[PDB]
RNA sequence: GUCUGGCUCAUAACCAGA
RNA sequence: AUGUUGCCAGCACGUUAUGGUGGGGACUCGUGAGAGACUGCCGGGGUCAACUCGGAGGAAGGUGGGGAUGACGUCAAGUCAUCAUGCCCCUUAUGUCCAGGGCUUCACACAUGCUACAAUGGCCGGUACAAAGGGCUGCGAUGCCGUGAGGUGGAGCGAAUCCUUUCAAAGCCGGUCUCAGUUCGGAUCGGGGUCUGCAACUCGACCCCGUGAAGUCGGAGUCGCUAGUAAUCGCAGAUCAGCAACGCUGCGG
């Protein structure tokens, strides 16, 4: 995992949009295309729609899931069996 | 016997084909087979006359029997195919009923590689 | 004085000769301190053997390069040159033990295609 | 106080004529010298594919080496200075002047 | 050896035992090139076997040696296209080898916990008659003899 | 191998140049003391806002003039396969085959 | 000796016989045999009533072993199964989570060998 | 693969290196700045035959050697030519590039020469066997060549099947290390192809 | 007959043991 | 021949820290030149011929050992993806820029390797010997902070000088384990971190704690190797910000 040192990584292009959708108190899908962001305590009740390389999947955020990235909810292969 | 094919490009049905075709040739094999494969290739320049390839490899027991064929398209390529395997297949038997004709006979009448040699006395025998 | 030298793939053994009694200076160690092995120091003390010389001359000897068993073998043909320049008249002796000659067998190069020096990698027929 | 003239080239005739030159020069202008003491020789070697698709199991072997003299002298007078910079030599070697 | 015979290692006689015998031994009891551990196996058998009997352990080697070198060996030959097991006499070299080997062997499949002990034991039992390889040996000479038929050739 | 990416090779060099010699590498002296204050800075941020191009790891050593970029050397920025072409033609001083 | 419900080996070191309880590896028993003050090297049937206290209760105090561990690492792996990350379905269909190749390798997850 | 470049395998014994300096730091710009040099010169002039190019460097100066079998071919009378050449070499960022134009004694001994006049006959119309036996011929009508080797390969004479044709004269010992083999590739530019000509030239053996 | 070891390209046959 | 950054035998200064230091060619060593193996000699076989066997001398004896060197051609062998190129085809695209993903997908099959199945061993402590190679916006020491990856810091080095530790591991000595799926084996998995990089989710390496799978020497069949070889042990380099390196190319024990 990423360095203490270094912090977090979180894109800024999804940081302000959420800056904005939390500041009125309404939480809209956000159409987001950078997977290596981790997940900030900031983004508890937002509805992200993350690329999976076809489309975006909606990801609904909870406490579980604030430390990880938004790749992993994403599983971009497809496999059904043999 | 089980036998994969190993393809290439667009030829369709040709697995299949080659499979059963080729699948049939173990009770010919006097020995039990540990391997056998086969592949498919297509020449890109239409200026062949023959543009379908086949080979194929067998593991006989250790022994290992390959051929290959060239058609125009691929059931003909998968015929002849067998067709050679069967005839290595024919001349790699080795049983006895294959070699029973090599093994020296008679005494004195004949003469191979193999031969018992004649025994000598020590004085010549005058 | 009389300084001589011994090589055995890799290891440079430097010796110095003086009458004294049978006193072992390796780098300020002694025989048993160094080459703690019997075989070792039995190949370091038979050309002393055969000249039965043993424990009349003092022994001081600089070790560097290889590994114990090359440091003692350039050490035996050190002490065998040292004393074939003492006591000219013994190289019989020593020459037809073979002490007095050096060992041209050095590590053989590895070669590319190849895991070790000779060793193949392995090759599947089927 | 002497001032180290180090020698760097890929042929060895020519470092050994440069540095019998030099010394030749430096005697000369009457300059007290050690020699050209003999330095170990660096190795630099490749390996390379002669093919350019596949087989890897055939390759080839290069090596770069480079042969080095040291040239010390003493008594650094200044006529063997102005001699020492107004040298020319063949371009394969360089002089290192300390 | 398309060519002739080629030409055998002379190894030296062992400095604590002053024996040829004692350091083929070493060599065959060698892994790896590990020769010290192998000289400290077959010291600590031989004066394991010092301490049991009482006496020298070269003579007793040289008897489990004796006792388990063997004569009659079978090889299979091809004569007019046919192959047989044909007894065959044994150079005392050869014999010599497939002794030590033999030891060696059936000493590394013993159950005494440790080589050392699993040698000398089986040492011990070959000068005596009772080891695995003095059986092998009888083997080995019932297939010569059960084969003679086939000595003419 | 293309020109357009022989060419984008450069323009990435340039870019490094010109970005990553002072301004990519400021923020990196900001975040490594644990003392500088990094977190309200935003020199993480601040240095995500730069191009990637900026960013050495984009480069790729490819050969100076065939445009190989696998099989390179650093000591002659060539593709194996040139290399073994000009040192048998004897056009890099000092370079021939090998024996030990 | 019964130790947090463990029988310990009959004749065992005692860093080595403390190995076996489930929470505990070689360090963890090295230090904890270091911090509490037994010896180290002597035998499980040498232990006293109170060493068997002493070390059921500095166990219960700084370490978490035995079921607890178990149901702890159970409900993580089921919490993480649950929240449908990778390693959530990774977990689901028994196949290697760290991004180990599956193409040949990998048959500790797949389990036996099978013929299809 | 069958056999390696003569000059190659010779290089540290008879044959010299066609470039001459030394660089610690800066040998991988020296040799860029060396091809851009050596790619230039070919592109630019190919009436004259361009037989070798050599290149020499100390620090800001640069020193350039090439010989031609028609030095006043590449030079201008007023300059033109060398005007041209130096301008378009200080472009290369040489800083100081000087020149010194030569010409080769012998033209028909020289092995790049003779493959250049193979080819070039090869391209417009000629048959392939009347260039071989014109070139061998002049190539032993000089006093020390001792023997030379002719080969091209390809689609010769416009057919639709790859061919390769050779002959030889005299003596011409490849894996003596030795004797001195001048060798010379170049390759003709046909309607039907490319057609590559080698030529192997030896004049006696070098002792030192 | 049944289990090995030897043997044979493998089963066979033959040899040495339980 | 040759003495520095390399040796130190005889001399002096050394302080524990040692060629460390003044000094010296003596011995190694480094790198230049040269000598030396030529059936040269002897004895015997030989057509008195090639050639062959043995012996002396010698460091080396019979192309000393190992490399580089690969004839005419074969297999329409491989490569239009190093490059070049005839002809055909695309050209508001089969060119070109960007973000994300993929090349890492897995019911299986094949092939090359590494680690094991242990006592000729595992673990702990002490302790001895190499060669070769690399290093400038690179190697990076002493010191300090961590348990450990590592962090801070920067001495000295374009380097026979400094760093890679003064360089190794197998080895030797001592202690313990006592034949068990174990103090073997390490996979898999849970948690916690470090570093590089704009960014380790897909998809990096390493470190710590815990977890402790198969595996009891492997059927038919099959591979490599004739001496410093096989076997085994460690070290280095290229590519390279980092690494999938157990791969490849070398080096020594």
């Amino acid at each position: 995992p990423r360095s203490l040192k270094k912090g977090p990584f979180v894109d800024d292009h999804l940081l302000k949009k959420v800056d904005v959708q939390n500041e009125k108190n309404t939480k809209q899908v956000i159409k987001t295309w950078s997977r290596r962001s981790t997940i900030i305590p900031d983004f508890i009740g937002h509805t992200f729609a993350v690329h999976d390389g076809r489309k975006h999947v909606p990801v609904f955020v909870t406490e579980a899931m604030v430390g990880h990235k938004l790749g992993e909810f994403a599983p971009t292969r497809t496999f059904k069996g043999h | 016997m089980d036998v994969d094919v190993s393809t290439d490009g667009e030829l369709p049905g040709a697995a299949e084909y080659a499979r059963e075709k080729i699948g049939r040739l173990s009770r010919r094999a006097h020995r039990p087979v540990l391997h056998a494969r086969v592949r498919l290739t297509r020449h890109g320049d239409p200026a062949v006359e023959r543009p379908v390839i086949a080979q194929a490899n067998l593991d006989v027991n250790g022994r290992q029997v390959r051929a290959q064929v060239e058609g125009v398209n691929a059931r003909e390529a998968v015929d002849r195919l067998e067709a050679r395997l069967r005839s290595r297949l024919e001349r790699i038997a080795e049983h006895w009923e294959a070699r029973r004709g090599g093994v020296p006979a008679e005494a004195g009448r004949e003469w191979r590689h193999e031969s018992e040699p004649a025994r000598r006395p020590g004085y010549f025998p005058r | 004085p009389i300084q001589t030298v011994g090589r055995r793939k890799e290891a440079v053994v430097r010796v110095r000769l003086v009458p004294g009694t049978g006193q072992f200076n390796l780098d300020g160690r002694t025989l048993e301190n160094y080459f703690p092995n019997k075989v070792h120091q039995q190949l370091i003390k038979a050309p002393l053997v055969t000249v039965d010389r043993v424990d009349q001359f003092d022994i001081y000897a600089h070790l560097d390069g290889g590994g114990p068993s090359g440091q003692a073998g350039a050490l035996r043909l050190a002490i065998a040159r040292a004393l074939i320049l003492v006591q000219p008249e013994d190289r019989p002796a020593l020459k037809k033990a073979g002490f007095l000659t050096r060992d041209p067998r050095a590590i053989e190069r590895k070669k590319y295609g190849l895991k070790k020096a000779r060793k193949a990698p392995q090759y599947s027929k089927r | 106080q002497k001032i180290r003239i180090r020698l760097k080239a890929y042929d060895h005739e020519a470092i050994d004529a440069s540095a019998r030159k030099i010394v030749e020069t430096v005697t000369r202008t009457g300059a007290s010298v050690v020699g050209p003491v003999p330095l170990p020789t660096e190795k630099n070697v490749y390996c390379v594919i002669r093919s350019p698709h596949k087989y890897k199991d055939s390759r080839e072997h290069f090596e770069m080496r480079t042969h080095k003299r040291l040239i010390d002298i003493l008594d650094p007078t200044p006529k063997t200075v102005d001699a020492l910079m107004r040298i020319d030599l063949p371009a394969s070697v360089d002089v290192n002047i300390q | 050896p398309r060519k002739g015979p080629a030409p055998k290692r002379p190894l030296v006689n062992d400095p604590v035992y002053g024996s040829q015998l004692v350091t083929q031994l070493v060599n065959k009891v060698l892994l790896e090139g590990k020769k010290s551990l192998a000289e400290r196996i077959v010291y600590g058998a031989l004066e394991q076997a010092r301490e049991k009997t009482g006496t020298d352990p070269v003579v007793t080697l040289k008897r489990a040696l004796d006792n388990v070198k063997p004569a009659l060996e079978v090889r299979s030959r091809r004569v007019g296209g046919a192959t047989y097991q044909v007894p065959v006499e044994v150079r005392p070299d050869r014999s010599t080898t497939l002794a030590l080997r033999w030891l060696v062997n059936f000493s590394r499949q013993r159950r005494e916990k440790t080589m050392v002990e699993r040698l000398a034991n089986e040492i011990l039992d070959a000068s005596n008659g009772l080891g695995a390889s003095v059986k092998r040996r009888e083997d080995t000479h019932k297939m010569a003899e059960a084969n003679r038929a086939f000595a003419h050739y | 191998a293309k020109k357009s990416k022989i060419v984008k090779n450069e323009q990435r060099r340039e870019l490094v140049q010109r970005y990553a010699e002072r301004r990519a590498e400021l923020k990196r002296t900001i975040r490594d003391p644990a003392s500088s204050p990094e977190r309200r800075a935003a020199a993480v941020s601040a240095l995500q806002r730069l191009p990637r191009d900026s960013s050495p790891v984009r480069l790729r050593n490819r050969d100076v003039v065939d445009g190989r970029p696998r099989g390179h050397l650093r000591k002659f920025g060539l593709s194996r396969v040139r290399v073994r072409e000009m040192a048998h033609r004897g056009e890099l001083p000092g370079v021939r085959k090998a024996s030990w | 000796a019964r130790l947090v419900g463990v029988d310990l080996p009959r004749d065992k070191r005692m860093e080595i016989a403390l190995t076996y309880i489930y929470g505990i590896g070689r360090t963890r028993s090295n230090e904890i045999l270091a911090a509490t003050g037994i010896d180290k090297n002597m035998r499980t049937k040498d232990l006293t009533d109170d060493q068997v206290t002493v070390l059921r209760d500095y166990i219960e105090g700084n370490l978490k072993v035995e079921g607890d561990l178990r149901r702890e690492v159970q409900a993580d792996i089921r919490r993480k199964i649950e929240i449908g990350c990778y390693q959530g379905l990774r977990h689901r269909r028994g196949l290697p989570v760290r991004g180990q190749r599956t193409k040949t390798n990998a048959r500790t997850r797949k389990g036996p060998k099978r013929t299809i | 693969g069958q056999k390696i470049n003569p000059h190659g395998f010779r290089l540290g014994i008879t044959t010299e290196w066609k470039s001459r300096w030394y660089a610690d730091k800066q040998y991988k710009d020296y040799v860029k700045e060396d091809v851009a040099i050596r790619k230039l010169l070919a592109t630019g002039l190919e009436r004259a035959g361009i037989a070798d190019v050599e290149i020499e460097r100390t620090r800001d100066r640069v020193r350039v050697d090439i010989h031609t079998a028609r030095p006043g071919i590449v030079i201008g009378r007023r300059g033109t030519e060398a005007d041209r050449i130096r301008a378009d070499l200080e472009k290369l960022t040489g800083k100081q590039v000087q020149l010194n134009i030569l010409e080769v004694k012998n033209p028909e001994s020289q092995a790049q020469l003779v493959a250049q006049g193979v080819a070039e006959q090869l391209s417009n119309r000629v048959a392939f066997r009347r260039a071989m036996r014109k070139a061998i011929q002049s190539a032993m009508r000089q006093p020390n060549v001792k023997g030379i080797r002719v080969q091209c390969s390809g689609r010769l004479g416009g057919a639709e099947m790859s061919r390769s044709e050779f002959y030889r004269e005299g003596r011409v010992p490849l894996h003596t290390l030795r004797a001195d083999i001048d060798y010379g590739l170049y390759e003709a530019k046909t309607t039907f192809g490319r057609i590559g000509v080698k030529v192997w030239i030896y004049k006696g053996d070098i002792v030192g």
